[PDB]
RNA sequence: ACAUAUUAUUAUCUUAUUAUUUAUAUAAUAUUUUUUAAUAAAUUUAUUAAUUUAUAUUUAUUUAUAUCAGAAAU
RNA sequence: UGAUAAGAUAAUAAAUAUGUGGUGUAAACGUGAGUAAUUUUAUUAGGAAUUAAUGAACUAUAGAAUAAGCUAAAUACUUAAUAUAUAAAAAGGAUAUAUAAUAUAUUUAUCUAUAGUCAAGCCAAUAAUGGUU
């Protein structure tokens, strides 16, 4: 019925269809040998009825898990749930290990910290599956601009909401943060911005290996007002448009950098008819603090 | 014990007085079957000495006869002793210590009287 | 029949040996 | 043969016989916790003792195997399959396939 | 006479199963092959479901022969 | 490691043989129904077709052990690669050390080839109870 429960069920049928056995799959899934299958009778596991047959599968499009991502409860489990069911698949199934992409890890981590309130155990089956994505060949999903600069922007907030200050637990976890990055392709230099208000807000100097420096590189949204093009081109670059607001809105120096704002007119007023990303964020951060 | 051809003893004699031949025999036949060749005879029973003999220094012995030649060609061509054979075949000096195991392995343990071979 | 088709094929056969036979005899 | 020493892990006769397992544990009171009595009774007497047959065979090889520093882990005896020997399995099997999953 | 039991045989009847050998499929699977939608990714390609194409491997039915056994006769 | 504890990773110590696998039951044991011999027994210094790219499983020696798929995974299975007209293969595990998963070392397994050992197939000659009512 709804945007959620509709994505949910099309994300769980892919995953069944991957997951059934090769020999059975025509048999199953081709709706003409329907009555094969029912001649086979071969029994559904769980010792349940036989197994009837099911609508061809075809391949799944990425903003299904988007919708479902954003879907979950404030305090729910459900994400969580799906994503160590998802990720436990064997590391041969292809179509399973290949369908996410940095962006759905940047909306899981992003909606986690600010919508559903489980942050930790977000970075934590993330942290524990990385291995298993490169044994599967799909590295690049822990990326520098969707993996690390979204870690860092949540942790630019939990430092705030909850004053942590430490100068060593920061340092540790930043080193960790980076030592789960496998694509290490830097590109709009927002990264290296995010790590220095690390440093100044709980007082210590990052230093990270291979984090060159580069150069502010914003994509500019054009000042075309299209549709379907531009509803997706803002949903696409909205994830740099909640760390240019977190950058300012944390630390005023990153003020100083110019190109940032430049973001923000375009970002904005792009879609300013439309409600403001990073203010729905915020809001739901306090949702949940009161909790 | 491995393979298809082994070295071990088949036991004849009576209830209460066992005696052995040594035989090499098929893996799979039965103990007392009629083997391949019969190599020699053990008789696990050690020779009783008086009292004066004991005294006197004299070690009860256990009598084998054995015959070398035959042995040492089924070894060559990869006859397999048991265990008990092996010990036998390692105590007449046919089998060195390389086929002494762990919980037999006599690394330390003083020797009294070294292996004498002699013609009677 | 197959079998019924082999017997008078040996029938016929072994006839002409007995014939045979009378006239080499 | 010679007394070996107490360890750490086996401290004492009680510790000896809890560790070899087997249920030997119920024989903590025929050697009164004395090192020695654990390290010189032979089998003539054990069997003096009311040690049975396979409790005492074992313990003699556990004692074997401490004088030799080898361990005296609990090793368990062998067990048939869940659904019956070999012999008696197929139609255990089918009787139990026949009532469990119908 | 005969009523019984047992066995064997067959130009006969019926026949499980199997082997071998026929014909057939809009049969299934894989690959190839002709196109066709849906979906997805990228900005043509992939996937899935169909159709066409041959190929191999199976399946169902079917032709013929032999065959446990039983029937009848001896 | 995970800013709160759900999980992940490694080390250590245990558990699991109601999941997938390997090896073992062509032997041994028992019996004497059938079997009078195209088949069974016994014997011979017997034989050829002038007996397989058969090793069954140990010995000696030499070499090799590759890529995918399928299963949850593998020393399972499937399809390929390369290896004595040429044909025909495989498999890793344990433990250390050094590296950034890989490499060596040790140990135990896998495959192929050659010979040996064990062990097979087939044939001949001679003999093997009673009744010709
Ligand atoms: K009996
Ligand atoms: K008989
Ligand atoms: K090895
Ligand atoms: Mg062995
Ligand atoms: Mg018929
Ligand atoms: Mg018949
Ligand atoms: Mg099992
Ligand atoms: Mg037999
Ligand atoms: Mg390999
Ligand atoms: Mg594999
Ligand atoms: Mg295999
Ligand atoms: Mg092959
Ligand atoms: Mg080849
Ligand atoms: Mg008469």
């Amino acid at each position: 019925a709804s945007t959620g429960e509709i994505a949910k069920a099309k994300l769980d049928e892919f995953l069944i269809y991957h997951k059934t056995d090769a020999k059975l799959k025509p048999f199953i899934y081709r709706p003409k040998n329907a009555q094969i299958l029912l001649t086979k009778d071969i029994r559904d596991p769980k010792t349940r009825e036989p197994l009837q047959p099911r609508p061809p599968v075809k391949p799944l499009s990425k903003q299904t898990l988007n919708d479902f991502i954003y879907s979950v409860e404030p305090n729910s489990t459900e994400l969580l749930d799906w994503f160590k069911e998802w990720t436990g698949t064997s590391i041969r199934k292809r179509a399973i290990w290949t369908y996410i992409s940095p962006i759905h890890v940047q909306k899981m981590l992003t909606a986690s910290f600010f919508k559903i309130g489980k942050y930790a155990h977000m970075v934590g089956l993330l942290y524990g599956i990385e291995h298993k994505f490169l044994k599967a060949q799909n590295p690049s999903v822990f990326d520098i601009e969707h993996f690390f600069n979204t870690n860092i922007m949540c942790a630019l907030h939990r430092n705030r909401l909850k004053d942590y200050k430490d100068a060593e637990i920061a340092q540790r976890k930043l080193q960790v943060a980076w030592k789960k990055v496998l694509n290490r392709k830097n590109n709009t230099g927002l990264a290296n911005i995010l790590v220095a208000t690390l440093g100044r807000q709980i007082g210590f100097t990052p230093e990270l290996t291979g984090l060159q420096p580069v150069d502010i590189s914003l994509p500019d949204i054009p000042n075309s007002s299209s549709g379907a093009e531009l509803k997706d081109l803002l949903s696409k670059y909205e994830g740099i448009y909640l760390i240019a607001r977190t950058l300012l809105d944390i630390d005023q120096h990153n003020a100083q950098y110019l190109e940032l704002q430049e973001f923000i007119r375009q970002y904005q007023n792009a879609l300013s008819e439309s409600s403001d990303p990073y203010d729905t964020h915020l809001k739901a951060l306090g949702l949940l603090e009161t909790p | 014990t491995c393979g298809l051809v082994r070295i071990r003893l088949a036991r004849f004699g009576r209830k209460n007085s066992p005696v052995y031949n040594i035989v090499v025999a098929n893996s799979r036949k039965a103990r007392d079957a009629k083997p391949i060749e019969v190599l020699g005879t053990y008789v696990p029973v050690p020779s009783p000495v008086t009292k004066r003999e004991l005294k006197r220094g004299v070690v009860p012995i256990k009598d084998v006869k054995l015959d070398f030649d035959r042995t040492k060609y089924w070894i060559g061509v990869g006859a397999q002793p048991s265990e008990t054979v092996t010990k036998l075949l390692r105590k007449a000096g046919i089998l060195n210590d390389a086929w002494a195991t762990s919980k037999n392995s006599n690394v330390n343990r003083k020797v009294v009287f070294e292996r004498m071979e002699t013609l009677e | 029949s197959a079998k019924a088709v082999k017997f008078l094929k040996a029938q016929r056969r072994k006839q002409k040996n007995e014939a045979k036979q009378a006239t080499l005899k | 043969s010679t007394i070996p020493k107490p360890s750490d892990q086996v401290p004492d006769v009680d510790a000896f016989l809890n560790k070899i397992g087997r249920n030997c544990n119920e024989l903590k009171d025929t050697f009164e916790n004395n090192w020695n009595n654990l390290f010189q009774w032979d089998s003539k007497i054990l069997k003096e003792k009311g040690v049975n047959i396979q409790q005492r065979k074992y313990i003699l090889k556990q004692v074997h195997n401490y004088r030799n520093n080898r361990p005296i882990h609990e090793i368990k005896l062998g067990k048939k399959s869940f659904f019956g020997g070999e012999r008696k399995r197929k139609a255990f099997t089918a009787k139990w396939k026949a009532e469990n999953k119908q």
